[PDB]
């Protein structure tokens, strides 16, 4: 979330 | 310490790694908390010390209080000044969507970039920074949407 | 130990590529700073 794996 | 957009690098992992991006304005460096977890930063021979941070807003400022106070007008297209790892800074124009929350509505941009792009600035047509890219969600179809995350200028 | 590297001016680019849509999403922000879909 930060989407790279998230 | 010139104004502008900066990569946030670390040499703790293999080689040199870009963990995020930030904005230098008015003597203050602005990035997202999850990029630095509030650590101090080297800028050449000098050191930047954290000054303000908030995990819930996912923001942090160095050398001074948060300076960026422009806001999306809710109508106009904006530009992500994306600074991807290992790649040149590039502007991407888009019309923001909206995060609807119990505490009001937040602009959001549906642009997907590497993790180390976190902290790249989102700009209005006057070149003012309306927020930082990289705190978001993944939509029912697997696409990424980032809030336009803007701090408060004390 | 982290360091910064200048990458550019902060400026609007007249000829910029346009892309991405404009989703309207109900979300929640938790105390850890994570957004979630409702």
């Amino acid at each position: 979330k930060k989407k790279g794996x998230x | 310490t010139t104004d502008g957009v900066y990569r946030v690098m670390t040499r703790r992992l293999l080689g040199s790694t870009q963990v995020g991006v930030g904005v230098m304005q008015e003597g203050v460096f602005h990035t997202m908390w999850h990029v630095t977890k509030g650590a101090a930063l080297r800028s050449g021979e000098g050191r930047l010390d954290p000054y303000w941070g908030d995990v819930k807003q996912d923001l942090v400022s160095y050398c001074g209080p948060w300076k960026l106070d422009a806001a999306w007008d809710g109508l106009s297209e904006v530009q992500l000044l994306a600074v991807p790892p290992g790649e040149r800074a590039k502007n991407i124009q888009t019309l923001p969507g909206i995060f609807k929350t119990k505490d009001g509505d937040i602009g959001a941009v549906a642009l997907d970039y590497p993790a180390g792009t976190s902290g790249s600035p989102i700009l209005d047509k006057c070149g003012r920074v309306i927020g930082l890219y990289g705190n978001g969600v993944v939509i029912k179809n697997g696409s990424y949407v980032s809030a336009i995350t803007q701090g408060k200028r004390e | 130990d982290m360091y910064i590297e200048r990458a550019g001016d902060i400026t609007w680019e007249k000829d910029a590529e346009v892309t991405g849509n404009s989703p309207r999403l109900d979300v929640a922000l938790d105390e850890s700073g994570d957004f979630s879909l409702v």
